């Protein structure tokens, strides 16, 4: 069913490229790799990181509130 | 005869070249690429693959001419057909794999392209 010989119809679209063995493994990786790696981050994190900060707020919220609920009231022993 | 009328004719035309501007030959590398011009209205795929070879003056043309021989020829009006001695033209024919499919040895002053054409 799905082959190679008909995937589908395409026209006029020419792709050029090179041997492994005549090119460079890691062609600028860190000055470009670095770069695009803080482009990409800068495009998600706005979306990706709010949600965990509000995880992290509601976690030591209520690790706190937890530690205070364990905690001894000076009312109740007033008598 | 030729020689008397080549001295004749030919004798004005000079190998001296205008301030001394003399064209010098450069060697050229043979880069491993692929280029593929897809387009799936043509009915059959052409398709040629080449290695670097020898150049012209190279002792080693002969072998490779004789083993591209030994690789042939085929296009789909050969009459040998199946019996054919070489094993591509062979299977092609049994299975009609191509309609055509030749060896090249194109040669070069210090580089050649070795390989096969085949249409299929």
């Amino acid at each position: 069913g799905r082959e190679f010989g008909h995937l589908t119809r395409m026209r006029h679209v020419i792709t050029y490229s090179l041997s492994p063995f005549e090119q460079r493994a890691f062609p600028h990786y860190f000055t470009k790799g670095i770069p695009n790696v803080l482009r990409r981050t800068r495009a998600c994190i706005l979306r990706v990181a709010p949600p965990f900060v509000v995880f992290y707020l509601v976690y030591t919220w209520g690790t706190q509130e937890f530690e205070k609920s364990k905690r001894k009231n000076p009312a109740a022993y007033e008598n | 005869q030729l020689l008397d009328l080549a001295q004749k004719h030919f004798s004005s035309l000079s190998g001296t070249y205008v301030e001394d501007a003399v064209p010098a030959f450069t060697p050229c590398r043979f880069t491993g690429s692929e280029i593929r011009h897809r387009d799936d209205a043509l009915p059959l795929a052409h398709v040629a693959i080449a290695v670097e070879g020898p150049g012209w003056a190279n002792p080693d043309n002969v072998p490779l001419q004789v083993a591209n021989a030994i690789i042939g020829h085929y296009d789909s009006t050969y009459g040998g057909g199946t019996h054919m001695s070489s094993t591509l033209a062979s299977v092609a024919a049994t299975r009609k794999l191509c309609q055509s499919f030749q060896t090249f040895n194109i040669c070069y002053a210090e580089t050649g392209l070795l390989g096969a054409h085949f249409v299929c």
